[PDB]
């Protein structure tokens, strides 16, 4: 819509990266609270791309996670950072 | 099958 | 040391919750950058309590994750929030 | 064996 997608680190097909950005755009259009945004994104990837995804949405965080190959993306959408990854 | 990743906000 | 541990949500034995707080205290004493803090905590729980843990450290984030029973803690230590959980 | 959890910073 108005928000700039900047992908920072991805281990993920470009189709799926575009999905991630799409999902997060829909989440940001629907929700204002970071946990709700993360939930929307997580639930839709669990549906679309199989469980089990995990999503963190915020302006200030660092992380260290373990993900399945080809199932990791860390990106900005506007001023919010989104970590989305599959493990389990 | 897996990798570990670090992320940090700007 | 000086930082106040405030546990917000936990699905975890009280022994392990104390370990989590201990680990994060050591991390904060050693590291200033959130990703490094998260890495220290993640790696030590992977060692002490078996893989696979995931750790997020920050002042602003929401999350939605899936964890194994009895392997979840979300807490503050000082002004930083720490999410630490096992999945995989 | 698992649960889903939401967290939000103050």
């Amino acid at each position: 819509s108005d928000r700039k997608a900047v992908i920072k680190n991805a281990d993920m097909s470009e189709e799926m990266q575009q999905d991630a950005v799409d999902c997060a755009t829909q989440a940001l259009e629907k929700y204002n609270i970071e946990k709700d945004i993360a939930a929307y994104i997580k639930k839709e990837f669990d549906k679309k791309y199989n469980p089990t995804w995990h999503c963190i949405v915020g302006r200030n965080f660092g992380s260290y996670v373990t993900h399945e190959t080809r199932h990791f993306i860390y990106f900005y959408l506007g001023q919010v950072a989104i970590l989305l990854f599959k493990e389990g | 099958a897996t990798s570990a990743k670090a992320t940090q906000t700007d």
